[PDB]
Formats: structure tokens, sequence, C-alpha cells
RNA sequence: GGUUCUCCCCGAAAGCUAUUUAGGUAGCGCCUCGUGAAUUC
RNA sequence: UAGCGGCGAGCGAACGGGGAGCAGCCCAGAGCCUGAAUCAGUGUGUGUGUUAGUGGAAGCGUCUGGAAAGGCGCGCGAUACAGGGUGACAGCCCCGUACACAAAAAUGCACAUGCUGUGAGCUCGAUGAGUAGGGCGGGACACGUGGUAUCCUGUCUGAAUAUGGGGGGACCAUCCUCCAAGGCUAAAUACUCCUGACUGACCGAUAGUGAACCAGUACCGUGAGGGAAAGGCGAAAAGAACCCCGGCGAGGGGAGUGAAAAAGAACCUGAAACCGUGUACGUACAAGCAGUGGGAGCACGCUUAGGCGUGUGACUGCGUACCUUUUGUAUAAUGGGUCAGCGACUUAUAUUCUGUAGCAAGGUUAACCGAAUAGGGGAGCCGAAGGGAAA
């Protein structure tokens, strides 16, 4: 469908199927009980999900946050220099408190910046899990990133 | 690599007389300070046969934890925390907030 | 302390290949008493 | 000796049968959960 | 798995492929030529690391309370909020983290120079003799000397170099390689008694380890082996001057100190069971493991008449106590003194069956690798030619 932006409002593309597909409850249950499985070290509780259940749950994760609003695809997302105040006053005038950064390519600047703060995350296209996509309140992508999980997901 | 020393003005931050200025007399291994005229306890004093017979009650100093007392500016009066710098190859202590020498 | 250290002492042990092993265990188990006297 | 706390509905047997080789192998009408189910009884 | 066994339960291989976190050497070398190329050992100097340290920004105040780490309003900081301690739950009051520096000694991985160094390229040759086989006398290879292969061969003897031997998923045949005494081969993978850092849907004094402190303890045995209980110190010890009673004690009562003293060397909070005091009710004519219910009298608070409720509650009526073990348990047949703490997992590894959920005629990868759960990878297991006994 169609993403709207909000500095930008340049039009976004993206799959119907791999964005708009139903809400599937149970399968998003099984593969977050699963990561939180593989999480424990039990000190194995690791779970096998199928790389379709898995891929169709990130899908129906995706779906939910953009029809509840807690997606937000913006231009490139970046900080002149390593400084946590950049970071922090780029995020109080866009009023974003619980915010996962996930971008195209990690950037040492910005993941500086982002790792003192803990309401305020930041991520790889490749390093995202559905428990931590559905924990944080909002994600803003970039156009990168986008595209990047368009191809992926397939 | 101490804050306070043997001879400091330090103001008190927390506890039952936070505020009143004193002298450091002595600083305990444990992280614990002896100052003059603040921390006053009541001990009774067991009466011994020995050559001191001062018995009654003796008004000694408690020490206190380092972390509740700041060394004194004594120019702003108020407290400051105190770092380490080095000049002419000697370690010196400073104040911060207009940061001046000891 | 005649007839007790002559045949249940730390030298009665030593002087062959099978008492070795039984003073072996005093040394990972070292007790207040080692051998009596 | 002992299959442990609580809880709602339902719930196989006595002296027997075939009959060897004995503290047992095939096997029990009636009864239970699920499915099939024709006025069949 | 293809095989093997009274084909009873079991034990038990290889080539190819999917994954390269492997790096393939020296001697039999005469002669023209040596301190060569590739490297190691032993010293010094420079540069980069490991093992002891230092500097290192960032919250001032007020209300309540004895005391503030939390609350309200205004800010700084944030490559640094990993954790714990600092009078109550602490980024910024301390101890630890970015950034920036030092080398008198020792050690490890590339590079200048020096001494001793088993030593290359080109040309001219070669590709491993007490052995195989056979004879006499034994044992171990599952097999008693069998229909018997292969492995080891003391003493007395003895061949050959495409005219002799083995292998190509083993009759006979052909071509190539190979055809007996040499000398070497790192790391990863195995293993956790000691150090530092880091980690957790493990535990918190009958748990965990015999043992959280003076636990390899007191104590027992000839030696050895084996083998208990015990911190809930307080934020800071402010851990009772003086006076009274008494035995110049123990124990207890005042005062003083502290936010709190039935927490006073059994010392934060102090349950059940056992054993007492004060008040109220019943019993000295009551029915033998009698509890609830019905009923009268009395007491501390119903209550601007209201025998409304609980404990106690003379007397009446109904009923052969309870659990385990059994063809029965009311039994001269048998078992537990009670309370508190603790206590006999349905897991891991195959197969089979059921339920739940994604592409719709590509449903599924394990290990390893990976910006360490995604992406990439299909050599297997479970399926996609039914109908047809089978074809």
């Amino acid at each position: 469908m169609e993403l709207v932006l909000k500095d930008a409002q340049s039009a976004l593309t993206v799959s119907e199927t791999t964005f708009g597909r139903d809400f599937n409850e149970a399968l998003v249950h099984q593969v977050v009980v699963a990561y939180a499985a593989g999480a424990r070290q039990g000190t194995d509780h690791s779970q096998k999900v199928n790389k379709k259940m898995y891929r169709g749950a990130l899908k129906s994760i995706l779906s939910e946050l953009v029809r509840q609003d807690r997606l937000i695809v913006v231009e490139k997302f970046s900080v002149e220099a390593p400084k946590t105040k950049l970071l922090a006053q780029k995020l109080k005038d866009m009023a974003l408190e619980d915010v996962l950064i996930i971008t195209g390519e990690l950037d040492e600047n910005l993941f500086l910046a982002a790792r003192n703060l803990h309401k305020v995350d930041v991520r790889d296209a490749t390093g995202i899990d559905p428990v931590s996509l559905i924990a944080f309140d909002k994600v803003v992508m970039t156009a990168d990133a986008v595209k990047q999980v368009e191809e992926m997901l397939a | 690599a101490a804050k306070i020393r043997r001879d400091d003005e330090v103001i008190v931050l927390t506890g039952k007389d936070k505020g009143k200025r004193g002298k450091v007399k002595n600083v305990l291994s444990s992280g614990k300070v002896i100052v003059e005229g603040i921390n006053l306890v009541k001990k009774h004093q067991k009466p011994v046969p020995a050559l001191n017979q001062p018995g009654g009650i003796v008004e000694k100093e408690a020490a206190i934890q380092v972390s509740n007392v700041a060394i004194f500016n004594a120019a702003t009066g108020k407290a400051d925390r105190v770092g380490f710098r080095f000049e002419d190859g000697k370690k010196v202590r400073f104040f911060k907030s207009n940061s001046e020498t000891i | 302390v005649l007839k007790r250290n002559r045949s249940h002492g730390f030298r009665a042990r030593m002087a062959t290949k099978n008492g070795r092993q039984v003073l072996a265990r005093r040394r990972a188990k070292g007790r207040a008493r080692l051998t009596v006297s």
C-alpha cells in the first residue's frame, strides 16, 4: 500500500501481501514464546520455528504496527556527531520517547548516541526480533531499511 | 587519591546535622571520617581503677561516611565536588564550578 | 606407642607401594590428625 | 508398605468360558470417550 | 543401512555428496657451484601487545519526617544507565566506565645488521633384499586343529625385478600406477583442581557442596574407609554513669542514651503445638471417642419498648467414630504421639497416534558457516503413479 510520510510526504511502494495481511494472533504468540525460550540458557529450552512460520509472523507484526500507526517511515536518520544530546533533541522535537531506530546500515555515530539511552534502541534490519518490535512503543524505519525488508521477506 | 584528607574544611550533606561545617580530624580505612563538633554521642564510660578514672558520660565524636560530607568551597559558600589534575607533574586537587586550586 | 606406631604409623605405609595409596586419601582429606603417635 | 492437593460428569468383575503346559496364552455378553449409524433391537 | 546369530532380545562398515575452521616435507646426491632461497636457536635497538597504576565531565535549594536515594517546579549530562555498597528504592554525594599518557626487568606474533648453521636451482642416474612362498614344533585371532581366509613366525634353511605380487566396489585375460629395512607432520576438535572479566525464566541456612565464620569440625574406631548441629549483630555499638534490693554473683525493676527498648551480649520481624494469670459461662444425679440443630438461664458493647448474632449453654431427640489393609473392619485382628520444616522428577533419546497454524499442486533441511535465533545451504529421514493380488 501507500505509506504516508510526515516530513517529505513522499509516496512509498510496499507489497500489499507482506504489509496488509491479517493479524495471526496464534502464530505471533508462538513465535514470541519461542524467542523467549531461546533467550534462556538453562544453567537447552530452544524451540524450532519454521522459516515460513517465522517469516509469516514478522509480516503479521509489521502489518499490525502499520494499522496501529506505531510504524513511521522517514528519510535518513543520522547524527552529525556522536553525542547523546543531539539524538535526544532530535527525538524530543519529534515527540518520541520509546522508539526503535531501525536503520538500513549501522552507523557508529548513531549507535554511540543511542547506547546510553534505554528507551531509545537502534538496530539494523538484519538484527530484528519479534519481541523487540512488539515491546517498543514506536518503530521508525528508513527508506533503504524498508526496501531491504521487502526483498528479504519476499 | 582521596578527596577528604587530614586537614579539610567540610560541610555535612546528610544526617541529623546536615549543613554544619567542620574540620576532619582523621579518616578511617573503612571509608569513614571523624569531624569534631557535629556527631556528638553520649557514651556511658564504665569506671576503671586504672590511672584514668573519667567515668560518667563522655561526649565523643562518632565517625560518618565519607560520601556524607563534601569539601567546603569557602568562596561560594556551598559544597562542591573535587577532582584531581596534574600540574608540573604533581597531582593536586581542584574544585568545580569555576574550579580553582586548593 | 611401642606396638602402635611400628605397624600403624606414617612410615609403615611408605615402605611399600600398597600402603602409598592409603596415605594418598589423607592428602586430599587433610584431617587434624594425620597419624597416631 | 507406598501410585500424595482440590474439583465436575460418566464408569468393566465373585463360584466363569475354551481347555492346555502354569498362578497364564487367544478371549466375555452388559458398561465408557470419539466416529459411522438404516423403525435395526 | 547393505550383512552376521537357536536369523530371540542385542552388538555393528565403506565410496560418493552436502560443510575446507588442512599448509603436505626430508634422506639414499657424485660432479660444475656453499657462509644461496625458504627457516630455527642464542643477544642488542626501534615499533605494535599481554601482566601492576594515575588523570577523567555531569543535582544547588524548599514541604512532611530524627534522618532523604522517592514526590512537585526549574536544569545539566548522556561513545559513559554493566552490577553491587555508601542512615529508606542513588547516572550526576563516593568507589567503577569514553577520551588522553608512561617502560628500570621478563615473555609472545611480522621487519635492519653480526657469529655458529642438518642445507638450493640447471645438467648427468636411480624409485627401497636375510624378504615372499614352502617344510618341522606351539599359542593368541568366536571356532574345540575344521569345508577354513586373514594377522604374529624362535631354532635349523632358502628366489626373482613386467618371466614374481595386491588393488580398479574380489573366476581366468589386457593397459597404467604400486611392489618389503628411512626419518617428520601445527592449530581447531578432547579435558576444567587454580586466576581476572563477563553471563542466568538456578538457589537463598532441613535449600545448595560433608562444609557460606575456627568444616575436611567436635566426637568415635587399632589403622583405613565412612560421617553432625550452629550467622538472620545495629544505619552508627549510642553495648547502662549514679542510686535501691541481694550473696562484693546470676536474674529482674528505674534513670540516661536512640526514630523505635516485651530489639538489652537467646540481641530486625517471632507462627503452630506444649505449659500459666485475670474476667465471664457450664459441671459435684451423670450416661461411657456428642459435633452441628431445637430450648432455658447469665455476663462485656443491641437499643429513644425490637428474646438480631457469637462464645458458654442443665435437660431432649437422631446416629453401632475415622484412615490403611479386606470375601467383612461397629470387632481382644492390625497400624500412626502431635505440630513445624522436608520428602519418592514422567525428563533426555527412537517409533506410532491426536490437536493447533503458513504456500495452495517447491511441504521440510541438521551440523558447520553468518554483522552468532533472520538471510545463505536440500547430501538424508517423512510424501507427491492412483486404479490393479502383483506387473
